RNA sequence: ACCGCUGAAAGCAUCUAAGCGGGAAACCUUCUCCAAGAUCAGGUUUCUCACCCACUUGGUGGGAUAAGGCCCCCCGCAGA
RNA sequence: CUCGAUGUCGGCUCGUCGCAUCCUGGGGCUGGAGCAGGUCCCAAGGGUUGGGCUGUUCGCCCAUUAAAGCGGCACGCGAGC
């Protein structure tokens, strides 16, 4: 049997990802793995280990220029018509953190633990995050081996 | 422009240029100025 | 044989690579430029300019031709003037250079004060002839076509704000 | 602690730890020796296979309990087919003394 | 896989090493010594590294 | 700035204008009873102003509200509404403890007047949506005044959202725009407004200067 | 859509590859209205703040109330 | 698929969506003098009437009109007529 998931057994560290120049897919996958807590071996799909992830400088996160003007973010309102098409271009010059957060939430599983997990991801446009109360340690991305 | 989706040159002055997705032609005399699709 | 022109410069003022961007001052104002990274632009040891980049991959070539004629734009636009002569054709225009700026009128009410942007100059020679100038050839041409595209091409008589003509079309009449 | 290998499965036990292992041929009292795959002293782990064929875990078979009543009731559909059969997997309890 | 990538090796190469080295542990007990003993697991990872051939040719 | 003021409406009249026409006019007492409590665009990112208006006894209001009137330094007021100002604070246009009056609207300055309607009740789909409801004689069994249908059969096997249906209408804040003020009685309070102001007679009404000129 | 400037590759010509500009009742804005159950459940401000019992001191329940609100009652051009 | 029931046409009421646009918006060409006109491109936001004959959709007509779309949704809509 396992010994990893129990009561008060999981550890809560923090992470700051500087979305400086990185591309959106790698960034979101990395934040999602940190957020679920697969970077951790003491893992289980029932419990919520994983670290509060902060994504800073999400204003300048790289997307293909040919995608800032083509890839659209539709969001339907139930009312007939009411399909609210919107590219990530205007969506970026309005809420880049919403773009990033959308990608991350999309890479998480689809369940209630997904909600309890995504409540752990903060994302900010400028370099300046307010959650410095902790010791948010910078996690930068690194392809591994093989 | 006359838009037919099979574009050829008309005279001995049409230039089968390509311009941002649509393949248009230009003979510098807008008699046809046709364009593809 | 595109690569047989490295830029010279008469006045030789500010022509040196301040970090992959060029600028030139002198008899005219100054200008900048943001050229693509896979371009190499260097100086010449008598004071001239040179340009290349030893990659041969079919973007080297597009950037070759452009980058070269665009740095030419810069320097031979500051030293050598940039100006286009546009002749009114038809009836009814006589200029008022109000402030430094032009007010048009041909064939309708409300003479139109064409905005005086930053970094151009309006010139006139007659009621039926004027011209524009500046430092940036693209600026010059864009405003020169803003002035054209006024009373769109009509072949039946010709009311053309032209570029010293350049062969406007003609009628089929009645 | 050693990863004893028994019953086609493998178990991780140090000394003195009970294990619900397969129906070993045995009684109570008489001990029994079981091979390992990996035995560890914290920082001295044993890995080389010939160094492990020497290390033998040993423990006293005892209890010979049964597993729990695994109720099978196969039932497909309109087919109209039921097959109900159960199962008590025979087991044994084990202590570890090596 | 998580403990492996903690040791900079991927699960694939970890298994290929624990195979070529031959330590007949199985994913269950391998995960147990992963949880409780980061030390024993890192010994296992060095075992696997020492039992990888050279490259992506063979 | 968008010069606005509160006030209640006293009812309609008609007044004859300069050119010997009629002005079917609404009287709105915007009287000199509107005091302020600024809202900085820095503490809370509005740049709005807190206009008060009303006459109540201390006994009539609860402790939080009277505390806000004291911290602003004003004696309480039955209403306490707010008006956005700008992308700017400008620190001199208003003041906490200021006083307003209907006098800003300068006899011709178009206002746009906003306020809650008169509740037309739980009004069915013909007092509510203007349905040319089904016939009245030619056999129509029971469906005079009744909606009719709500969508189609099997693909929208569902009634679309926002389907015009019966429900409680009325009371919703409405803004009637561009109401040219015909006169301004700063000598007994009122402000004449050539038009039809929304709401019950004797009810809150915010008279904002227009946006359309 | 179309128009255009600068401009190559492809010593030219091109609205295009880099660049920039025009451009419509259509898109986001602007306006009118809902709206923090926006669970990401916001904000500015104001008000009240020992408050007594028993336990397993405590937490934990209880009880008492503060400010507040409700229920009763008189009503409404507010309303099933 | 539905026969141990999926109520058929037209009208009404209420819609709603598509663009293959009738009008309104921007355009290119025109064998486009001006008025216009004819054809092609983009464009769905609104708008797209009233009657006579017909159970009639289909039409024909009268008077307009900016124009008097062409379709989908069980040839939308009968626990709504």
């Amino acid at each position: 049997p396992t010994y990893a998931p129990k009561a008060g057994d999981t550890t809560r560290s923090w992470y700051v990802i500087d979305a400086t120049d990185v591309v959106l897919g790698r960034l979101a996958v990395a934040a999602a793995n940190l957020l679920r807590g697969k970077h951790k071996p003491t893992f289980a799909p029932n419990v919520d280990g994983g670290d509060f992830v902060i994504v800073i400088n999400a204003d300048k996160v790289a997307i293909s220029g040919d995608k800032l003007q083509h890839k659209m973010v539709y969001r339907h309102s139930g009312y007939p018509g009411g399909l609210h098409k919107r590219t990530i271009g205007e969506l970026m010059q309005r809420h880049p953190d919403r773009v990033v957060e959308k990608a991350i939430l999309g890479m998480l599983p689809k369940n209630r633990l997904s909600r309890q997990i995504q409540r752990k991801l903060r994302v900010y446009a400028g370099p300046e995050h307010p959650h410095s109360a902790q010791q948010p340690v910078p996690y930068e991305l690194k392809q591994v081996a093989q | 422009v006359k838009v037919n989706p099979s574009v050829k040159p008309i005279c001995d002055k049409c230039r089968l240029i390509r311009r941002h997705g649509r393949v248009m032609v230009i003979c510098s005399d807008p008699r046809h100025k046709q364009r593809q699709g | 044989r595109i690569g047989k022109q490295p830029i010279p410069v008469p006045a030789g003022v500010d022509v040196t690579i301040e970090g992959q961007s060029i600028s030139v001052k002198g008899p005219k104002g100054t200008l900048g430029l943001t050229v693509a990274e896979p371009i190499k632009v260097a100086r010449n040891d008598d004071g001239a300019i040179v340009v290349t980049r030893p990659d041969d991959e079919r973007r080297n070539r597009s950037l070759h031709g452009l980058s070269r004629t665009l740095v030419s734009n810069l320097v031979t636009g500051v030293t050598q003037g940039y100006t286009t002569k546009m002749e009114i054709f038809g009836v009814g225009y006589r200029v008022q250079l109000k402030g430094s700026n032009l007010e048009f009128a041909l064939g309708y009410s409300h003479p139109v004060v064409i905005e005086a942007p930053e970094g151009i100059t309006f010139a006139v020679q007659a009621p039926t002839k004027f011209t524009v100038s500046g430092i940036d050839k693209q600026k010059v041409g864009q405003i020169a076509a803003n002035i054209r595209r006024l009373r769109r091409p009509d072949p039946y008589k010709g009311k053309g704000v032209r570029y010293e003509g350049e062969q406007i079309r003609r009628k089929v009449g009645k | 602690y050693a990863i004893v290998k028994t019953g086609g499965k493998q178990y991780k036990v140090a000394v003195g730890d009970v294990v619900k292992v397969e129906k070993l041929e045995s009684e109570q009292g008489e001990k029994v020796s079981l091979p390992v795959a990996l035995v560890v002293d914290g920082a001295t782990v044993t890995t080389d296979a010939k160094a492990l064929a020497k290390v033998a875990v040993t423990g006293e078979v005892l209890g010979h309990t049964k597993g729990p009543k695994i109720r099978i009731h196969k039932f497909k559909n309109k087919t109209g087919y039921h097959k109900r059969q159960g199962h008590r997997q025979q087991l044994t309890v084990l202590k570890v003394t090596g | 896989n998580a403990a492996a990538r903690l040791n900079d090796i991927t699960y694939n190469r970890l298994i290929q090493g624990l195979k070529a080295a031959g330590v007949e542990v199985d994913r269950k007990n391998l995960a147990d010594i992963a949880i409780s003993d980061p030390a024993a697991f890192t010994a296992l990872v060095d075992v696997a590294r020492a039992a990888l051939p050279e490259d992506v040719n063979a | 700035a968008r010069k606005g003021i509160l006030g209640t409406k006293l009812g309609m009249t008609q007044v004859f204008d300069e050119s010997n026409r009629v002005v079917p006019v609404t009287v709105v007492k915007a009287g000199p009873n509107v005091v302020t409590r600024i809202r900085t665009p820095e503490r809370d990112g509005y740049s709005a102003v807190q206009l008060a208006y009303g006459e109540i006894s201390p006994r009539k209001v609860n402790k939080p509200l009277t505390g806000q009137y004291t911290a602003a330094g004003v004696n309480p007021r039955r209403y306490l509404a707010e008006l956005r100002l700008d992308d700017s604070d400008a620190a001199t246009e208003y003041q906490v403890g200021q006083e307003l009056t209907a006098e800003i609207f300068a006899d011709g300055s178009y206002v746009d007047v906003t306020g809650t309607s008169k509740g037309k009740g739980f009004a069915g789909t013909m007092k509510r949506h203007g349905f040319r409801g089904q016939g009245a004689s030619h056999g129509a069994q029971a469906v005079h005044r009744r909606p009719g249908s709500i969508g189609g059969c099997a693909t929208p096997a569902r009634v679309f959202k926002g389907t015009r249906m019966a429900g409680r209408m009325g009371n919703d804040r409405v803004t009637v725009l561009n109401l040219l003020v015909h006169k301004v009685d700063a000598e007994n309070g009122v402000l004449l407004i050539k038009g039809a102001v929304p709401g019950r007679t004797g009810g809150l009404v915010m008279v904002r200067s227009a946006i359309k000129r």
